[PDB]
């Protein structure tokens, strides 16, 4: 089928700066009626793809003029005059000239903003979860930038890697920060056999890791 | 304007038929558009499944040969998708979208509905509250949490105070463990608003018709 | 002539949507007829659900208000039924039938497909062979049997020698016990053909994708 | 809605004899176009309803002329010049004049034929079922007429009623006979605690009951 090749795969841009992405088709997209059924879409985190450009170079319904599509033949380009926080997400090109209609691989635009240290919080298991025979120590690292961050768990000073599960949120479309939750799951028995539980975060915003911990019996 | 909305099962077993519905509002389906069904796989790859336009004409991708059928009900202004002999590969997010037949503009997509093809059985979730300590209940602000463990299939919709507490909220993507999902969520408010004002975690899990609340109460003395 | 054939799930869980298909052969659905969906309940009471005629026009019984939708796929010459929020009361045999729009003649029905609305889980059947004794293996004729116990949901299709042995056969209606069905079947042949010629019981149970054979072998010395 | 009342509820007829059933509607079925959308159907055992009469009094496509519909207004009648074995099943009337279209309650036609004694056979549990912890003694009573028949189970001379399950087949559309299966289910242990197992059938074809039995250990 007509293959749509998008580049770059990802891309970082400072707010107030222009951006430009490419979409190349393995076959001409102009048809016998002079029309070029080529659309550009933006899928913000957690949302569904939304319209931007249609007919290859036409600004779609209610779309900010900051977006501009161009090109013909097999080479198409999407440009953003000046990136805003809500422009982050994955951009896709879609061709409707050749059946079956196909999408490009998408291009991810990351917003570039000032560094921001994480607000870390740690949480002991709940009384309820305990009585169930389980034990989870949850730790949150919210609103930080850039995405790169390393969290380490320590049970009474010793590092613990097994039974740890992490989850990151996509870049926030409002403040452009990232958040992450790290969870340490243990058997109720192994949990009650130790006293110190620490959550260690390393991030370029401080050469010394951010530390949060607690000891059973206190609060 | 035109708005689409999908509905359908969240879980379907291998070899069975997937049946989805898309209700359209703000425009007659018998006019101008091409009503499409598109799906998005785990790696975020998009695939066009097919459409049925304003005049009832249909067209579908050959990759789904003889397994797909797209029909409509002009009386309820809805169109549908029928996908036979599904396999775990069919697991994805299904969207409906309308684009103008003539030029492809004014495109509008629904919110999407997650569809899981698995033998695993539906399991309601467990909701544990996450209260701080006493070292963080004395400072700038305070972070409270909510742990949702061991459920299937996805998803679960989580809210704080039934949806009135929207800011300072972070709901992390679920992680599959033991064929059971785990998801956490934290909310942040002024260190002087809680516990004066109750904060509740509302967890909903369609697949099992579960709806449970979990109030965040202070540890130790209460 | 025109022939209809239904297909769909045999079991659906409460509150879910029922989705059935009817494939039509020997006539175009866009000509002359009214394509109906009718169902028959346990006590053999029939109810008209609705139709979609050759021009795509629809009409449905008010007893199913806002739960039914009848569409068609002219490309595959099939029409469908969508029934939302089913409950155990919806358990019945669903038929599709075409009658001439103008006068109501030349009506043709499909074979029908059993639909069960229950929480009970699908259980494959057990098939035990029933061989006589030595007092009846010496006389006029001989009767052999086949016992199919504990399965769910209905039905099971049973045959002898994969369908070549049709005469002298009796397959009794299943009886629900412990939320599990039991059904027996006997076949009669000349007292001098068996065991010279093997007789096999073939049991099929769609709901669980089960297909097992059971040869009828003589008791004691073999 | 328009209610369709059928009578009689059931009906027995000798082969080669005429029959006549009624269907009454709570509302006139003739419409403004001079047409009466009223159909008669026959649902033989195990089959789906099939056509007979359409337009209230018209012989439908490929239907034997032995069938004749008549009546107008609210009273409709179906007649069969001379019943044949394959005419057995449930007859239904269906009106398509008033939305929503409704069916009558149906009328069941039973065929009258010469008496026929049952061919009884008894079966001990299977080795396979035994090893599973179960025990079923199956007894068949095939091709008999009339439908009325009483089967009794005896374990070592004593009558047993609990744990017995029966199932009858509808009248056979070829020979007009009936068949039945009686099954006695017991725990493997209770089964092995007894020796004689008998199946007793009483039917008007013999004043003395038809008896079939077996004792464990033999064949
Ligand atoms: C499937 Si679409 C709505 C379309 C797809 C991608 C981009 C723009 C338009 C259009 C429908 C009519 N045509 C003639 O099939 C060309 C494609
Ligand atoms: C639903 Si029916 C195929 C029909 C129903 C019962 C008996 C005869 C005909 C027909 C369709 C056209 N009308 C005008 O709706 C009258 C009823």
């Amino acid at each position: 089928d007509v293959v749509m090749t998008q580049s770059p795969k990802t891309i970082s841009v400072t707010i107030g700066q222009p951006a430009s992405i490419s979409c190349k088709s393995s076959q001409r997209l102009l048809n016998s009626n002079g029309k070029t059924f080529l659309n550009w879409l933006l899928q913000r985190p957690g949302q569904s793809p939304k319209r931007l450009i249609y007919l290859g170079t036409k600004l779609d319904s209610g779309v900010p003029d900051r977006f501009t599509g161009s090109g013909s033949g097999t080479d198409f380009t999407l440009k953003i005059s000046r990136v805003e926080a809500e422009d982050l997400g994955v951009y896709y090109c879609w061709q409707g000239t050749h059946f079956p209609y196909t999408f490009g691989g998408g291009t991810k635009l990351e917003i570039k903003r000032a560094d921001a240290a994480p607000t870390v919080s740690i949480f002991p298991p709940s009384s309820e979860q305990l009585t169930s025979g389980g034990a989870s120590v949850v730790c949150f690292l919210n609103n930080f930038y850039p995405k790169d961050i390393n969290v380490k768990w320590k049970i009474d000073g010793s590092e613990r890697q097994n039974g740890v599960l992490n989850s990151w949120t996509d870049q926030d479309s409002k403040d452009s920060t990232y958040s992450m939750s790290s969870t340490l799951t243990l058997t109720k028995d192994e949990y009650e056999r130790h006293n110190s539980y620490t959550c260690e975060a390393t991030h370029k915003t401080s050469t010394s890791p951010i530390v949060k911990s607690f000891n059973r019996n206190e609060c | 304007r035109v708005q689409l909305q999908q509905s359908g099962p969240g879980l379907v077993k291998p070899s069975q038929s997937l049946s989805l519905t898309c209700t359209v509002t703000g425009y007659s389906i018998t006019s101008d558009f091409a009503w499409n069904w598109i799906r998005q796989f785990p790696g975020n790859k998009l695939e066009w499944m097919g459409y049925i336009n304003y005049s009832g004409f249909t067209s579908h991708n050959p990759s789904l040969k003889s397994r797909i059928s797209i029909t409509r009900d002009t009386s309820k202004n809805q169109f549908f998708l029928q996908l036979n002999s599904v396999t775990t590969e069919d697991t994805a997010t299904y969207y409906c979208a309308g684009l103008l037949w003539y030029d492809g503009g004014a495109g509008s997509w629904g919110q999407g509905t997650l569809v899981t093809v698995s033998a695993a059985k539906t399991t309601a979730p467990s909701v544990y509250p996450l209260a701080p300590v006493c070292g963080d209940t004395t400072g700038s602000s305070v972070t409270l949490g909510c742990l949702v463990k061991g459920y299937f299939p996805e998803p679960v919709t989580l809210t704080w105070n039934s949806g009135s507490l929207s800011s300072g909220v972070h709901t992390f993507p679920a992680v599959l463990q033991s064929d059971l999902y785990t998801l956490s969520s934290s909310v942040t408010v002024t260190s002087s608003t809680w516990p004066s004002q109750s904060i509740t975690c509302n967890v909903a899990h369609p697949a099992s018709s579960t709806k449970v609340d979990k109030k965040i109460e202070p540890r130790g003395p209460t």
